[PDB]
């Protein structure tokens, strides 16, 4: 007997399908399950069992497709062009790093890792990343893969941090970047004798900001740094000596009013309340991007030091990413306010078309693009999770914003492990012990660290 | 008229715990910049946070006897001076914090040192000694009673104390570039509670058990009496306008005063099972004000002062806000705002401070 079918369109961004065989007849009751073995199928791809999601005009497929048809207004004899994605492989808990403090920074040096590609254009590795924690009690951390601390830096006595550190990155495997609560940015030396061994060698002392530096930014190829400030500055620094100008006497630990001290290329004092994030273009280097909790996302010329372009959100933003799409720029704005502000930099003032990510309970403080699909993202929040995004995942919004803009929810949520592992079935409050300061999206995993005093790994 | 949908934004959610404290705090203050929160309590500590992530950056014991009763920023951002009372002694700090400069540090010294050497006293000017010298406590300040509310005038060069017991000292205004004390008003007769200063004009309110007395400092003359009918006001503030005021009481009343009307409140607002331990207005231009009550719990209102359009100011509840844990029958026992956000920070009895918003 022939059962009532739906007739629908194979589309995909994956590399795909030969155009004869993308429109097909396939039962009205199929389901995710069904249709991603049609895709599995000798006819199809032959793929033999890779599992497939599929997205039909910016939701995704729960149900049977006859129930779509009929939550909306086609009549069943509609076709339906799905749009299929290759299933999230679940990021689960594999390990945490041990720390005796509150952990600010996560960072990895791995093959993909942009340091990584950087130092291959000093050494490069092959199945030796490494994973860098900056923490609340002034150190830098450097791990590697069973979690077990390699290098560790020196004290503030020793030339290193006076205080808590707010940010570290990876500049290269040849050299590290950090910056805190001591209003200084270090530029490091990093040496690996053996690989259980290394050591961590103070290269510049970097003088400028007001107050607490707490966002960084690097590129590996100019030996250039970005920083965001409380004092609502952004600073653009060099990483090389010859090229950093003299400091501002008054900023030094000695003045009352060893390693080389040195300043900034600029420091431009463009907020009205804490800068927050300060992040390279990813296509253009000379292009800077800023966020603040002035409700202001900035753009900056770096070579002539100016503001050519301010977009005033809703809300305070703790932090900024950028994404390729380079078909345009995309940014990602975590807000104070609970939410993700998608944006494009040169509008001025949200339009109604503005996507929004929905879910996290608390200040998203932390953003990461995934390394394989430029479309998905993970943010970290003060809520103790970490939740990933699939932006071709979109929604009208409700009477949450009133219906304004488009609205995403996660496809994944990296819970706590320190919570988890207690069994209790009840949350933290206001993420009491356990909120995420900082995640790290790497092919190697993805690595969060925060108050938990942990760095905790995800991967597949 | 408007219901709490139209009337955005407004906090509704905790967001951040502060730990650290040993027993119950009984103060906090958000620094003029809007980076860090100041608390005071039980444990004789002074301790400075990191806002938003609830880092404990900077503490300091002042009196191992003594309780701090409250702690107030200097609202000026060229220092970075705090304030906290414990016992019969004000103490004033340069708390160790990513924002003080070598530059606002030697700022905020020459503000504390201006005052030497100018030509049972009213007030004790001298060095705390060096253990506290050593943690950036450079003043203190000894007063006749102890002290229950410091409140700073805008400029940041005077500042008023208020000692419930100490009679005919109960009200004592202090400047900073003299180290001078003063006891100005001297039959105020009544117990005085607290007191503030004027954010535009130069008046000073005292609030006794029963009534809040408006005084002009240029002429040390009484101006009005404000009279909100409750039996033991326990705090009130001023709005930034200067012309509205709201009442907290141990009698569990909220009131609003409309000055420009009357010395009567213009509406009455009971929203708590247990006595207000503190009211505050938002300073930094956002309608809202919010009380906090021995119940647990902190009411959110929405509060619009009249103009053109508005006769009367627009009082609409909005949220309530739970999560102080209740001990020994006291809740929540004050609270501020962020100078620009719509974000309040609380002082619990259960040993901590909570970031709403
Ligand atoms: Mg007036």
């Amino acid at each position: 007997a022939p059962v009532a079918q739906v007739k629908v369109i194979f589309t995909t961004t994956e590399p795909e399908l030969p155009e004869s065989k993308r429109q097909l007849l396939v039962p009205a009751d199929i389901r995710r399950y069904g249709l991603s073995r049609i895709l599995n199928s000798e006819s199809m791809l032959d793929t033999g069992s890779i599992p497939f999601d599929f997205l039909i005009n910016g939701s995704f497929l729960r149900s049977s497709l006859e129930d779509y048809l009929t939550s909306n207004g086609l009549s069943l004899e509609t076709t339906l062009t799905l749009q299929y994605v290759r299933s999230l492989i679940p990021p689960v808990y594999e390990a945490s790093f041990e720390h005796d403090d509150w952990v600010s920074a996560v960072d990895v040096l791995s093959a993909t890792s942009p340091a990584g590609r950087w130092s291959s254009a000093a050494a490069v590795q092959p199945g030796q990343e490494r994973v860098l924690s900056a923490s609340y009690d002034g150190l830098l951390r450097i791990w590697n893969a069973s979690g077990s601390v390699i290098a560790t830096s020196p004290s503030g006595s020793h030339g290193g941090h006076t205080a808590s550190i707010k940010a570290a990155k990876f500049l290269t495997s040849d050299r590290l970047a950090s910056a805190g609560m001591d209003r200084t940015v270090r530029v490091w030396k990093y040496t690996e004798s053996d690989h259980f061994t290394g050591e961590l060698k103070p290269t510049l002392e970097l003088y400028g900001h007001t107050g607490s530096v707490d966002w960084l930014d690097v590129d590996g190829h100019s030996k250039h740094i970005l920083t965001a400030s409380a004092d609502g500055a952004i600073g653009f620094w060099s990483a090389s000596k010859a090229s950093a100008p003299e400091p501002d006497a008054s900023l030094l630990p000695g003045a009352h009013v060893s390693t080389a001290q040195r300043g900034p290329l600029g420091l431009w004092s463009i907020h009205t309340a804490p800068a927050t994030a300060a992040i390279f273009d990813p296509r253009d280097r000379t292009v800077a991007y800023s966020a603040s909790q002035d409700h202001t996302v900035r753009t900056l010329d770096l070579t002539t030091g100016q503001v050519v372009s301010t977009l005033t959100l809703t809300h305070p933003l703790l932090s900024l990413s950028a994404l390729t799409r380079t078909t345009s720029p995309l940014l990602a704005a975590g807000t104070s306010a609970r939410h993700i502000t998608m944006v494009d930099p040169r509008a001025s003032s949200a339009t109604t078309s503005v996507m929004t990510l929905r879910g996290h309970a608390n200040k998203v403080v932390s953003l990461s693009p995934s390394p394989e699909n430029e479309y998905s993202l993970v943010s970290g929040s003060h809520d103790g999770t970490c939740r990933v995004w699939d932006l071709r995942s979109v929604r009208p919004a409700t009477k949450e914003e009133g219906s304004l803009g488009g609205v995403s929810e996660p496809v994944y949520v990296i819970e706590r492990e320190s919570w988890a592992s207690k069994g209790k079935k009840k949350r933290p409050v206001a993420g009491d012990g356990c909120k995420v300061f900082s995640v790290v999206w790497d092919k190697l995993g993805i690595f969060s660290g925060g108050e938990d005093k942990k760095v905790q790994v995800n991967r597949g | 008229l408007p219901s709490p949908d139209e009337l955005k934004p407004f906090p509704t959610v905790q967001q951040t715990i502060f730990r650290g404290h040993e027993g119950r705090v009984r103060s906090v203050a958000i620094d003029p910049t809007g980076v860090a929160l100041a608390t005071g309590g039980d444990d004789g500590t002074v301790r400075v946070w990191e806002l938003l992530t609830g880092r404990q950056v900077w503490s300091v014991k002042l009196n191992g006897d003594e309780a701090v009763n409250t702690v107030r920023w200097r609202p000026t951002k060229d220092t970075f001076i705090l304030a906290a009372a414990a016992g019969e002694d004000i103490f004033l700090m340069i708390p160790t914090h990513p924002s003080v400069t070598p530059a606002l540090d030697q700022a905020s010294r020459d503000i504390l040192n201006a005052g030497f050497g100018h030509a049972e006293p009213p007030g004790k000017w001298a060095r705390p000694g060096t253990r506290l010298e050593d943690e950036g406590v450079l003043l203190r300040i000894t007063v006749r009673s102890t002290i229950k509310a410091i409140s700073w005038h805008r400029r940041g060069d005077h500042f008023a104390t208020v000692s419930p017991s100490g009679q005919r000292s109960s009200v004592a205004i202090h400047t900073l570039s003299k180290h001078l004390t003063q006891i100005p008003f001297r039959k105020l007769n009544g117990l005085a509670q607290t007191a503030s200063f004027h954010p535009l004009r130069p008046l000073f309110f005292v609030a006794t058990q029963r009534s809040i007395r408006c005084y002009d400092l240029q002429k040390l003359e009484l101006v009005k009496i404000v009279q909100p009918g409750a039996k033991w006001i326990s705090s009130f503030d001023v709005h930034p306008g200067g012309d509205n005021l709201v009442v907290g009481s141990y009698d569990k009343r909220l009131l609003w005063h409309d000055l420009d009307l009357s010395n009567r409140p213009y509406k009455t607002m009971r929203f708590h099972t247990e006595a207000i331990r503190a009211v505050r207005f938002h300073k930094g231009g956002l309608p809202l004000f919010a009380d906090a009550s021995d119940d647990g719990s902190l009411q959110i209102f929405h509060g619009k002062v009249p103009n053109d359009q508005l006769e009367n100011p627009t009082i609409v509840p909005v949220k309530m806000l739970k999560g102080h844990k209740v001990v020994n029958k006291l809740g929540v026992l004050d609270i501020d705002w962020h100078p620009r956000e719509p974000w309040c920070v609380s002082a619990g009895a259960d040993g901590t401070a909570r970031l709403w918003m």
